[PDB]
């Protein structure tokens, strides 16, 4: 035939993917951490703009973190073969590398080590995306007035917030930058690459919020996302 | 707005 | 005039900016730390690369953890209104968050910080590069056979390999990474966007390279860069 | 071959 270009990823295999939601919205009391109100309008925002995406949604609420791992083990051990691409989404507390189950943290490594190029095959070569809204740390922005693939290749974690810095969830509409990636998948996803998608997100988060709080400590913050990628290809959600 |  | 839009930085400035090379080859021997063979290979390699991009490279080899500090803080206190961006190149050998002096460690943290929104004011809202070829770690990849705008927006960090990973440079060659990233920009500065410029890098890093040691421990491992975003727009080398 |  013509000649072929191996730019994109292979985006148009029977079924688009899981997309997996976990939704921790209530805590156990011991473990001395708030409800995350307007999470539940994250999770169904990101339901819808992922079901017009076509990926199966799955979306689970208020896991321990017994039961994050077990649910991501047995989603890694699936045949995930007539699928093009894998996405989770996690909505929680957090710090610098670690979601919390209801019950206490879970090492974001854990949860991704499952998917790993060498330990599920089916996944190999295929983008497996990480999206987390979560804190990273305790830091305010107070802004300024304007043999053969790795297996740690193929990833791609689209963090709410930049390293070391608190995230933030309006009680009300949500996360900023749920909200933020909803509208711009929404907008763009039959348009632009991944990449540009999720550069739109880091605008639209750094531009539009600045919190709002009766506590001058947590007054007038802003927010930039954080994209980290090891993809090896473009990805675009549609096909010829 | 709250912190998570 | 006609409609506008706001999706790529300003890169038609009288000048495209500063690239500043840091390339640590020779260290302290009370640091106990090896020579970089094959470095200056990557930093000629990245003035010229940067040359044609029309960067105002400066090269500065065997730096102390002083002396970084103070050229990064000096740097900062320039006026950059009539440039573009900024780049920064570290070379050297480094841990999660930190690089090397000859002398010593610096945090990373620290260096970028001179160039936050809010304290070097002629780059706010510009973009600012941060390419890192040194170890984030000690973890070898076996691979698998086939008030306005955030102080922390507008940063990019292309490091050279994945959080908690060696890095893999080659005496004779220079860096995988740094190899193929100035092979990339080359191809394509006048062609890509910048994130998918980094996407073609990642590639040809996981693929095209495995190292070759007569200990089992390093031999037959892989390297996937990462790529870590915080722009708020597309970047493109060329202007109209 | 070597590491950083």
């Amino acid at each position: 035939s013509g000649i072929s270009l191996d730019n994109s990823y292979k985006m148009d295999y029977p079924e688009m993917g899981l997309c997996i939601i976990i939704n921790n919205k209530n805590f156990h009391k011991s473990t001395g951490m708030t409800s995350r109100s307007g999470t539940d309008v994250d999770a169904a925002n990101l339901r819808e703009t992922f079901r017009n995406l076509k990926y199966e949604v799955r979306n689970k609420n208020d896991l321990t973190r017994e039961e994050i791992v077990e649910l991501m083990r047995d989603v890694s051990k699936e045949d995930h073969s007539k699928r093009s691409s894998f996405v989770c989404v996690l909505l929680s507390h957090g710090e610098e590398g670690i979601i919390f189950g209801t019950n206490g943290p879970v090492d974001l490594k854990k949860i991704t080590n499952f998917f790993r190029g060498d330990r599920c095959r089916s996944l190999t070569g295929k983008p497996k995306l990480f999206i987390i809204q979560a804190c990273r740390g305790t830091e305010l922005d107070c802004g300024i007035e304007t043999h053969k693939i790795p297996v740690e290749a193929d990833f791609l974690f689209a963090y709410s917030t930049a390293p070391g810095y608190y995230s933030w969830r309006n009680s009300k509409d949500g996360s900023w930058f749920i909200q933020s990636l909803c509208a711009m998948l929404k907008q763009y996803a039959d348009k632009l690459e991944f990449m540009h998608i999720l550069t739109r997100v880091n605008r639209k988060v750094a531009t539009e919020f600045e919190s709002f709080s009766f506590d001058a400590t947590f007054h007038a913050k802003k927010q930039i996302p954080c994209i980290v990628s090891m993809l090896t290809k473009e990805l675009y959600f549609y096909h010829l | 707005d709250e912190v998570d």
